[PDB]
């Protein structure tokens, strides 16, 4: 609504420092460094460019506040969480196990940290056993 | 001056270890160098090239000694990098491989010849030669093949060796008197591994006609069976090599995984209106505004959940199989739901009616 | 005379270049002329059929030069047809292509030698041999075999090598005083080489026992090995072309879905009882009855689906497994669509009931 | 109805210039040509002896009303359709561009004109965003 | 008498012509026959052993053309069975195929020599054993395979042949003067195909050591290239056998599927309680109780199932791919049907509400 | 005493027959000792180390016989284990086999030459290592092959044979009288065997230009077709021994499946609660509380599940297929199945309405 | 019902010269011998000894009502008369041609006589156009 | 219910000789053993470990009570036990044969007893026709 566009507003005064309605993918790549993690120039033209609907090589105002507004049920990713947990799950019984994700996770990719994971064990593992179903996870976390 | 320097130390490591595309390259060209080296020797022992050999040999070789012991030394000083090597003791720790001992041993002899030596040399070079690989790949992979395919390789031995000395022992008989290659049971043992193998140098070859017919019949038989191996191993290669590419495409696969399980947890623990997100909210502020927070988690997902799928190619039938087939046993148990509500709307029928 | 001039230039550059069917047998006859003036040079030679050779030589080389000039001529001349090359410096750009530009250097040394001679004669046929492809495709598909299969052949090439030098060391230390064969190193590896490549010229073998012993052992292991990348190589040319083959199928496929849309579209826009259809209908009248229309564009349609259901064969395990898996999520949305509307049901039955 | 067989009957009248009852494949390779096309016979031959019913070698006017009424949604060529546009999605993502589609189009198979794919825009981007998605296309076309 | 003579036709028919099993014995043992004729002629060539040979073989090539004589004759009495080759003018039109015309050229030819000489016997021999096949199986199979792999073969020959004429030039140039063998460059290239075919006869081999190089760089590749084109035939033979293999199954499967339509309608067409199925009933009273025709009828129906569904071995994974798919494409139509069923239900759903 | 000494027969038995792993080892050692013994009497034929081969091989054949002597011994001592061979009686049945009648007749051959010799002893050599097999795998695999390929195989050996002959006889021809070595046409065939071969020995080859260049044309064609064979033959070990792990991996498929049927047939006569589960109650009894036997028996299921689980995997495409479309064609009957019920749901629409 | 049981007996006495009950193989070959039929022992042996339920080697009487009663729907063979169908629509449109499956069958295994298959037709082609699609072919045979 | 959790008590005090509250590997070896079988350690291990929750080696209380109530339904192992059954039809007729069935099984894995197989084909034969539906079998089983 109109108070969720000002903060739309406010998010993208902070974003384009230029003020020319569009977050450009030099300051996009600044202010990212500004906000406390170190991303590669490449990435960032590689990772906007699909996002921009229009292809302009920057985000007008539209595309960001649709993108906002973008509900995780709109993108039906379940099926993509839902894989990704899978290729964790070698055994194939379904259920994965939590020290396991735990380690597996501090090691993978973008490094969780350790409260992360805590939380993600606290929303996750209400049945508090460790072993873990993801068809679970996916169908809380898409609602 | 430190960052730099660990970074041009993992750089010199990369390219000292297992080496890729240019680093691949500076291996090929030192390669190139120690090959000429070899050329060379080979060369020089020649008599009548001896002098021009030695000539251009002597720079050659010197070269390379240097080259080498450059090359130690960056490969120990880069050795300290890794964790489980960190430190001059986890260094001198690194060099227990098997590949350092023998690495190690060739640098020991190689002193002791510079400090009846052309035998010695040449031992060097073909161990010097063999310490290109430092994997183990090559052989590695010819041993699985061989382990893989021990039932075709040990039958096509097995086959091949009974023909070998069956066919051998027969034209001994058939030429024992009237040729002079065959004189002993040895000599007609040679002529038919020589034959079979289809190497037939032409020292040895029956003469009279029963020894040609058994000669015929046999050598039909046994170079086809010789040939198996060769065959047998092709295929196996190639099997194997794919079979390595499908684990690495897999792994491949696992890594975007936890990227997008990470980043789906980010963006559950970072919606702006919810809250008891403190773990993720204070995550994002000690990396380092809120909504901005929201925004770049929220593209990380997207970008995350492209990559995944990215990776999520087929590359072969059995990997889609397996895909598809998660996705029919789920529509199986929606269809079960769907049957199980149909059985509850029937029973509350009676109900209405 | 004007339009008729532009097919057969358009024709005469399909046959002069990449020819298909009866283009490739004009294209086998040329090669057969330059194949049999090699022949004849070859022949010319010997000094015993030289006479008779040179005089059947040379009415086939001019023969030859003719073709040679004039296929030029024609080669140049319908340059100009595509748009790239289109007018005579489009033309003259055309000849700044790598082969334009080895076919040019042929033709100035041609010139050259016919405006000692024996030598570069040779050399200049085996260059206009080289010039028979035009297109790379040979070139591009060894090295993209080779390039696919680095590592299989690259454990081959390490193996076998390894192999020859350890062979040819040792059975030259076993016979390097014994056998005038092998009083050199280099003499064992010639040997070697001969002996695992299987050609086995019988210039050089070994006869002591020692030597055989270890000639027998190595020669197993070294024939197999060099008999390895032959088969790595027949399989790789296998499985590129078939993956050539399944790349021009699925364009193929590409080429009638484009048709398969725009038939549907028209026929969507050019519904008799429907308006605001001017874009299609006027569309019709400038290619020239509008109940005419309409019937030859369902028509249209109707051929363009036939034409697309051809092109979706499968070809493939893989290509069907694909075709029928987006059916299969088309169906899972379907299954999901109706749990929901299932919940409708549920939640709406408190209300009657 | 009535009224459709009176524009039938036009429709042949226009066709069969023999009088016939039957729209020859010489008669229809001619009439094609007076329409402002130049197909091949060959062409118009295996187009048509499958469209024949009896395979007479020509339509006889029953199959040609019939086909005529022969709506878009018995063909249930919607599969058809979709995939024809799916094998122009290589991302896989369930949209397709339109830059691209025009662009595609315009180069492909029966060259459309401009205006053709003006108007499918125009009826097939009523969101206005380029990216189009193809099973809408579909089943707004089947129905 | 009658009915006997027609079946003992049809079964020398069978074996004379397309043997199987047994059928193929008897062939094997006339190709024994003729094999062991050529083998004792080949020895009747050698001086030493004429008289003997000549002996044993006189007695055995009279067996030979006495049995060639009657096969030939129920060759042409069992043509007859055949409805196009009905009659004994169908039978005189049977022998204008071009296996029956080898074969009666062969039969002249023979005879002609029957009523110098040996030359035209051993050429008579060639052509007999070519008249083995019958037909045309193996040349077909040969050339399908060849024009299959046409790509990668052509592009082995291309590659090998240019890697022979350079290395055959590059290694005269090495050894024109030097080595006695290399005096003519097709000396040279005589060398270089026996050297790239791995034959290495011995008789030509380089000397010098820039010809010994250079035969070593391009011996490598040609032998390569050479050994490629063997592979790809084989992997194109297995190939084609397979997909031959496939095309059998299938059209075994054809056929029962038109049984079980054939008994499946019978069964329809036989119900006792039914009516108006004269055609069926008067069909089993000509072929001769209508209890016991229904019985029947359904116990056909019963077997031809159980055959049609052996038929339907999966024998490929894209078999069970189609197969199944066909159901896939089944259920998404009654899904479908499921989904417009129950908007009925929400359009009557306002109605009860 | 008792259980133990049938224990350790049961494992001699296992190493003495179908050995696996160290019992393959054990073999491996007496099959070294075998052919170290063959080896040295092959060394003894020469007349040079006659002297100390015979000294050293003296021992080893000692050791030899007495190996083969309690060999055999434990052989019919642990025979007894097998119920179809218990008893001494049936002890002497197994013999019957017929490798137990080929290692019977070895030995009395070599019984009778221990109690002119060295051929008996030769031959004795070759019988024994023919012995080494005891299984028939090889021969069966290669026979499969052969027969499995027989098409192939069949058109390689006939286009090859008809190359060989028609190449022989033109070189016969061509250099009848001009060259030594093809003074008779079974000289000539020699030479094409020994050409197409590869083997090319170097004794006879072509010297007129008329033959060598139908020598090189045939030899072309001929080499290729006779290295087909080879080719053939290693992609048919490939697919068999493919084919034979595939029925492996389904027999342990098959026997878990069996496990988990008794384990949940088990569970279902187990339950606590129930009753009239006498059998399976009294079973747990005599094997050896109720509730202890209800834990333990669902322990058993559930590790059966486990087992049978472990046992399903893909293993290949056609696995898995089958294996979802079962559930394919289950899913099938429940969509049947909601179609009815809706059909029921409308028909009561009425009544409601 | 009773009397369907009864016409049972008459089939049987029949078909059971014997008498005991049983219908051998042997008796089943000479009767269809008997009823314008030539099969083989080997055939008449493998297809009964499947159709016997306990394996006896012949057909006891409640094998034989159980399998006359036995109808087609129970059979659930509509998937088999499809696919018999479908391997012989080569373009797989879904329809198969009738002069076409006249020709095919009349030629094909258990050649049918002309008047069968013009009851095939009149049965099947009942929009008498020839293109019988076999779908709505099996599906009216097992109702 | 708490007669169950008392019995549930007297259960692992037949196990649980030490009264550790767990049922160790070694521990539940040697009553296994006293039970009338002769299984191996290697074998209790690891058909233990994954049955633990925790991974501790052992069973404590909860997950042995959660295990003894937890019943066929959830496992939902219908699947694995139709095709266990299903790899024995080698017609794939969907019937197997229960002469079959009784020597298959007295022959393979934990060979049965005779009154095992006889109360098996008791429970199952409800039809008493020896040729058996392996489904029907699962779906009574899970019931
Ligand atoms: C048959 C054959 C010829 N052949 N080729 C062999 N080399 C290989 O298989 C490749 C390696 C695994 C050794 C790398 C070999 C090894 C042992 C015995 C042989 O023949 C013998 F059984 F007669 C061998
Ligand atoms: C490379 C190679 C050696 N090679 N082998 C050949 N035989 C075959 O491919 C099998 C057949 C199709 C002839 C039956 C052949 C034919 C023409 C030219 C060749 O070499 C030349 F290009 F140098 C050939």
């Amino acid at each position: 609504t109109e108070e969720q566009i000002a903060e739309f507003k406010e998010a993208f005064s902070l974003f384009d420092k230029d003020g020319d309605g569009t977050i450009t993918t030099k300051e996009l790549g600044t202010v990212m460094r500004s906000l406390g993690q170190n991303p590669t120039e490449a990435e960032l033209q590689d990772m906007i460019n699909e996002v921009d609907a229009d292809g302009n090589g920057t985000i007008d105002f539209p595309e960001f506040l649709t993108m906002m507004a973008r509900k995780m049920k709109d993108t039906d990713s379940e099926e993509e969480i839902r894989e990704a947990f899978r290729v964790f799950d070698k055994d194939g019984n379904g259920y994965i196990s939590a020290a396991e994700l735990r380690h597996v996770m501090t090691n993978l990719g973008e490094k969780l940290t350790d409260e992360e994971v805590d939380e993600m064990i606290r929303e996750a593992d209400i049945d508090g056993d460790g072993q873990v179903n993801y068809e679970e996870f996916v169908q809380m976390m898409t609602a | 001056r430190n960052a730099f320097y660990r970074k041009l130390q993992n750089f010199l490591y990369n390219v000292l270890e297992r080496p890729r595309g240019w680093a691949f390259i500076y291996h090929a060209y030192v390669f190139l160098l120690v090959f000429s080296c070899l050329v060379l020797s080979v060369f020089s022992t020649i008599k009548e090239y001896e002098k021009s050999s030695e000539g251009a040999l002597y720079i050659l070789e010197i070269v390379t000694i240097v080259v080498f012991g450059v090359e130690y030394f960056v490969r120990i000083w880069a050795a300290g990098c890794c964790c489980r090597y960190r430190g001059w003791r986890g260094r001198l720790k690194f060099a227990r491989k098997p590949f350092c001992v023998i690495d190690i041993m060739v640098l020991i002899a190689s002193i002791a010849v510079l400090a009846s030596a052309l035998r010695s040399l040449r031992f060097l070079q073909i161990l010097r030669m063999i310490r290109m690989d430092r994997r183990g790949g090559t052989w590695k992979l010819l041993g699985s093949v061989v382990y893989a395919h021990s039932k075709e390789l040990v039958t096509a031995w097995y086959i091949g060796f009974l023909c070998l000395i069956l066919a051998s022992f027969l034209v001994y008989l058939a030429e024992k008197g009237e040729n002079d290659h065959f004189d002993t049971y040895a000599d007609a043992l040679w002529w038919g591994l020589i034959t079979l193998t289809t190497i037939g140098y032409g020292d040895k070859y029956p003469q009279t006609w029963n020894g040609r017919l058994l000669a015929a019949t046999f050598t039909l038989i046994g170079v086809s069976f010789f040939a198996l191996p060769a065959g047998i191993l092709g295929s196996g290669f190639a099997l194997k090599v794919q079979e390595q590419h499908r684990q690495k495409h897999f792994e491949k696969r696992r890594n975007p995984a936890a990227g997008l399980i990470q980043s789906a947890w980010r963006f559950y623990a970072t919606n702006l209106s919810r809250t008891d997100l403190h773990s993720t909210w204070q995550y994002y502020e000690r990396t380092v505004l809120k909504v901005s927070i929201r925004a770049v988690c929220v593209m990380r997902f997207l970008v995350s959940k492209r990559k995944f799928k990215e990776s999520l190619r087929p590359y072969d039938v059995m990997d889609v199989i397996e895909q598809y087939s998660a996705g029919h046993l789920d529509m199986l148990s929606r269809i079960k739901s769907l049957q199980s509500r149909v059985d509850q709307i029937v029973g509350r029928g009676p109900a209405i009616t």
